[PDB]
């Protein structure tokens, strides 16, 4: 498969998927090649499901220690983020690393009342969210 | 085995140094290929114009000093690259 | 039935590896075209300025390490490729 | 120690010159590379036609001319750059 | 001093001529290079191919017309430019 991501980025997921199934990258930047590497280098797994657009890693077998260094530092880059695209990105990033994904399809017959429904949703969404971090009244 | 022709030597050139004049680790294209290695067959020798033939100078073991290039065919032999050259691309025998 | 001139050598080129060193099956231009072959047939001899012949050192039977190049030609004899290249093609002899 | 094979001369290239008759210090592209150099080690000689081998004209501890080109190659060993060249790059013996 | 190897000769080339032909002072690409010089050192001689050595005809003193070519060689000794180059070089020898 494709490793997933542009640029940086890119880096940071297999970075993370290294840290996950507790393996290496290998790079030159680094100063390894492919034709050194070992068994040693490769990360592993429990179960691996790939489809025509998407691919799941299943219990990967790493230690806990090293993915929660990683959820930490990429809070600390969180706590110095500025736009909003990117504090989503990262707090992705920590959802795939620690948590989960959820996502909510919004069903209605026609246009108007799916965006009218979706709005509705969004705005539940963002109360629950405020409600739960800093209390009601 | 494997015996050379003529004039022809096989070698198989050393490791390349990756730590230089001292701890500094050397990757990338700084790292060049090795211009040293170890004869490992000589050939009977070059047949000169007249007709007889006279035996090389570089004897099995030694360790020479080399220019590749055109003429330097490289050969893979029983999973060990080794280069097979003729003796005129031989520059130097260290000691 | 053909017979080089001179310090000519015909030869059958082996076929080439698929399976490399284990399980793993080569396909495509990873495999490269093998440079080991078979004599069939060895020239009289290699003319000398004075007019005498030397014999080849290359014997029927023999397997041999050949570099491909512009010298070597391909040609048909009984519906089978073979390679008509002259003696100082021949790198070395296996065994 | 290293020996060369035949008519391959080891020199060791001088130093560049600083000052240029006179006290004005040249740097960069205006101090060009030393063509004088010291003998270190000479070869047994040249192979004749015949066979025989006569000895190098040139001999250690003497000052030579040469130019550089392709056929001089660089070599390091002992930490210290020498040069290994034939003696048809020798173009004159100074004193 | 410095002594040629071989059949390399060191000449001294002269100086362009300024008046050509009358008082018209030729500046700039008009005045070719001169083709003539002096010769200050002599070698030797070629060796032939069997192993002997024949003494060059043009001996120190005379006047040389050469060609100049990739070859020639020019080196800067006594502070005063010098020019080395093979008899192959020489056409002829005025007077």
């Amino acid at each position: 498969v494709k490793a997933p991501g542009f640029g940086d980025r890119r880096k940071a997921m297999l970075q993370d998927i290294a840290t996950l199934t507790g393996g290496t990258v290998i790079s030159e930047e680094i100063g390894m090649e492919l034709e050194k590497a070992t068994l040693e280098d490769l990360g592993q797994a429990k179960r691996v499901v790939i489809n025509k657009d998407t691919t799941t890693i299943i219990d990967g077998v790493g230690e806990e220690a090293a993915i929660q260094g990683r959820v930490a530092q990429i809070r600390q880059q969180i706590e110095e983020a500025t736009s909003d695209y990117d504090r989503e990105k990262l707090q992705e990033r920590v959802a795939k690393l620690a948590g989960g994904v959820a996502v909510i399809k919004v069903g209605a017959a026609t246009e108007v009342e799916m965006k009218e429904k979706k709005a509705r949703v969004e705005d539940a969404l963002h109360a629950t969210r405020a409600a739960v971090e800093e209390g009601v009244v | 085995n494997i015996r050379p022709l003529h004039d022809r030597v096989i070698v198989k050139r050393k490791e390349v140094e990756t730590k230089s004049a001292g701890g500094i680790v050397l990757t990338g294209s700084a790292a060049a290929k090795s211009t040293r290695g170890e004869v490992l067959a000589v050939g009977n020798g070059r047949i000169l114009e007249n007709g007889e033939v006279k035996p090389l100078d570089v004897k099995v073991g030694d360790i020479v000093i080399f220019n590749d290039g055109y003429g330097v065919k490289s050969e893979k032999i029983d999973n060990e690259e080794v280069l097979i050259m003729s003796e005129s691309d031989i520059l130097a025998i260290v000691e």
